[PDB]
């Protein structure tokens, strides 16, 4: 739990794959909080076990 | 030659090993500016694994 | 005497004499393994009694294990190394702080 | 269908799920020209989809932190496909802490 | 060299599915693919540049029509936006004030420079509040003037956040079981 | 001595900004050069040790797969703080 | 619509020296601040143009204290000039002011008007603190 929450909350992710929707500097690319999520839910899934 | 990685470095790497799966001349020339096989592998040892081949690696 | 025997400097730069008599007379393996089993009993050792901030020792052979299979990899005696990555990696995002006042 | 909670706009194909409300949602368009509240920042919003997976597991997470003796509207949390059944037992199913235990521990 | 000029037709004909930009027909009339097919560009730099001045030059003509807010419209401006950023980034990698005093005094400045295009927004006091709309969608290839649809719209020019660098909680202020 | 490579960096930032004024702090001037004294020791063995290490290398064995990966996975295992069950 | 300010020069909205001095420079001994980040935002009135005289940015909580130092040169006359935050008029101290803003969304509204030919020049600023 302390390793963490000790995460930048603005954590984002650049796949290989965003190449194939060629993404502008100025738009959302899919896929972009993918472990962030993939954070998020093991923490509260710890953060849930009673 | 300098030292630190940073994002464009780790990226170009990603793309050098996807595409150049063991050519570690090719990889170094793509993320030109750094050693060709003492810092190209040694930012591979320590790159993540897919969880799903770990898990069917250490299952079998 | 010093100045470029420190820009190159690791702590990752010790060899002792144990990868030089192995990697002479072959047989690599029979080191990474035996230290990997170094590592987990060491670290089983280590859940038990709790503590954190792995030991200095574990560090070290940690080092040793990645310098001998890069090595290994280095000189051509693996055939296809093997590709697993997980073809992402964590990059930071900055922030569109929000543009309307909040009112109270 | 969602409703931006900032234009009152519906969402067209997905939604950006704040964190620290859990019942707001915004729309795509209200979050690239940042037109949210300038409590929050734009590090606390999730993306996903409007029409198991980890959106579905952060969304199923967060349903039960929001309410815990309710398992109806745990369904409508998700936006609601399946028998509501199958979220039990996908909670009850999580080896969450096996993890953390095997790194501790005639009739012939 | 030329492997790159193939790699570009490759990333603009793979791009160009849906903005139909390379199909498009500019001074005899000739379009973009009937400049690679056979050999115009060329691997010195005023292959590059030519290749550039004709995207621009089609993006352009293109912009003048499909009027405003069509989506022909804006899908050419995310084209020349995308077609821009990527031959920039590839031909680089191929080929006083009371303030200011004392901070120049007393800091030695590392600087660094770039140019952004500034992008507008109406906006109005209807009769007790100062509201805005949102950006805009006008192009930066766009040189007709505003119609103003109120004659009462102000243009408000709205600055690009110049922090490359921000702060952000720790996950555990998004998080903290309720 | 340093056991980082940032670490060292601080300690030559240091060694940079106390070295402005001699005279001063002696027992600190003398300490940071004898560190640096022995890093350059390490620094240098290693440097000829790692050319010894690739000219006695043999080349009758091939590192075999399906035990290199069985060392790859179990080493980013173990270095990520996780477990790896008993093969 | 492009017609290029003939009466203002320049405009530099920067951080105030006052707020400066007591951040880098502790006072008896404090503790100095968590971060430090300034801006001078700089407008070129012979390049802006009227009609498009608004403009808009944000500023930190730490940054609550601004200098409006105005260059109001191409005029070489005796010119009115004055500025209405909030609606309510600020006094001067070339040109330096010292504005102080508040904890939500303010506009300053900056004008100028010759006396001896009746020439107005506006230009309007949106200064968001966030909380
Ligand atoms: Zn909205």
């Amino acid at each position: 739990i302390n390793e963490l929450e000790r995460l930048p909350a603005n954590l984002g992710t650049y796949s290989l794959d965003d190449c194939l929707e060629f993404i502008t500097k100025d738009d959302l690319s899919s896929r972009m909080d993918t472990f962030k999520i993939k954070a998020l839910v093991e923490l509260k899934s710890l953060k849930l076990l009673t | 030659v300098k030292k630190n990685w940073s994002d464009q470095e780790m990226l170009l790497l990603l793309e050098g090993i996807e595409m150049y799966e063991d050519q570690w001349e090719k990889i170094a020339d793509h993320v030109g500016g750094h050693k060709r096989v003492e810092d190209c592998i040694e930012k591979f040892l320590s790159l993540p694994i897919e969880d799903n081949y770990i898990r069917e690696v250490v299952g079998s | 005497i010093k100045l470029q025997n420190l820009y190159n400097w690791t702590p990752s730069n010790y060899i002792g004499d144990d990868e030089i008599e192995n990697f002479r007379n072959g047989t690599p393996d029979k080191l990474v393994s035996d230290s990997l089993l170094k590592l987990k009993r060491l670290r089983k050792e280590r859940i038990l009694n709790k503590v954190l901030k792995p030991t200095t020792e574990e560090r070290e052979l940690y080092f040793k294990v990645k310098r001998i299979l890069k090595e290994v990899i280095l000189a051509k005696k693996v055939s296809k190394v093997p590709i697993n990555n997980v073809r992402a990696f964590p990059v930071l995002q900055t922030n569109y702080n929000g543009s309307i006042p909040v009112v109270r | 269908v969602y409703i931006c909670h900032t234009c009152g706009n519906e969402s067209i194909n997905v939604r950006y799920h704040n964190l620290r409300a859990r019942d707001t949602n915004l729309c795509s368009r209200c979050f690239q020209e940042g037109h949210f509240g300038a409590n929050f920042q734009s590090s606390d919003f999730i993306r996903l989809e409007n029409n198991w997976s980890d959106q579905e597991m952060l969304l199923l997470l967060e349903g039960i932190e929001m309410y815990e003796d309710q398992w109806e509207k745990i369904a409508d949390h998700v936006g609601g496909h399946k028998r509501v059944e199958d979220c039990i037992e996908k909670f009850l199913s999580l080896p969450i802490e096996d993890n953390y235990i095997r790194e501790v521990v005639g009739s012939k | 060299l030329v492997d790159f000029l193939v790699n570009v037709q490759s990333i603009l004909n793979a791009a160009s599915v849906k903005c139909h930009v390379v199909d498009e027909s500019f001074p005899v009339l000739t379009t973009i693919n009937k400049r690679f097919e056979n050999g115009e560009y060329e691997p010195i730099q005023g292959g590059f540049y030519k290749l550039y001045h004709d995207i621009k030059l089609v993006c352009t003509i293109l912009i003048h029509f499909y009027p405003q807010g069509t989506r022909n419209y804006q899908l050419v401006d995310k084209f020349y936006k995308f077609s821009s950023e990527l031959l920039l980034r590839e031909c680089c990698r191929i080929g006083a004030t009371e303030l200011d005093k004392i901070i120049s005094y007393d800091f030695i400045k590392i600087s660094m420079n770039y140019t952004v295009p500034i992008s507008q927004t109406y906006q109005i006091r209807t009769k007790d509040m100062d509201l805005f709309s949102s950006i805009i969608s006008k192009s930066n290839l766009d040189k007709r003037p505003h119609e103003l649809p109120n004659t009462n719209f102000k243009i408000n020019n709205v600055l690009p956040q110049t922090d490359i660098e921000n702060e952000a909680p720790r996950l555990g202020f998004v998080g903290a079981n309720t | 001595k340093p056991r980082s490579s940032a670490q060292l960096e601080q300690l030559l930032y240091r060694y940079r900004a106390i070295q402005n004024h001699p005279k001063e702090n002696k027992l600190e001037i003398k300490a940071i050069e004898d560190t640096f004294r022995n890093i350059s020791r390490d620094q240098d063995i290693y440097e000829t040790k790692l050319d010894t290490l690739r000219k006695s290398i043999d080349k009758g064995f091939q590192y075999d797969e399906d035990l290199l990966n069985k060392h790859l996975v179990a080493l980013q295992l173990l270095e990520k703080d996780t477990d790896v069950p008993d093969y | 619509e492009y017609k290029p300010y003939k009466l203002i020069q320049q405009i530099y909205i920067f951080s105030s020296k006052n707020l400066y001095s007591q951040a880098t420079k502790p006072l008896l001994g404090s503790r100095p601040s968590c971060n430090q980040n300034w801006v001078e935002y700089i407008f070129n009135g012979n390049e802006l143009s009227q009609n498009e005289n608004a403009f808009s940015f944000m500023l930190q909580p730490m940054q609550t204290f601004l200098t409006l130092q105005s260059h109001l040169t191409s005029s070489l006359k005796d010119t009115e000039t004055l500025l209405t935050i909030n609606k309510e008029p600020v006094k001067s101290r070339t040109e330096i002011f010292d504005i102080r803003l508040s904890e939500g969304l303010n506009h300053l509204m900056f004008r100028c008007e010759d006396k001896i030919s009746h020439e107005t020049e506006f230009m309007n600023f949106w200064i968001n603190v966030l909380p």
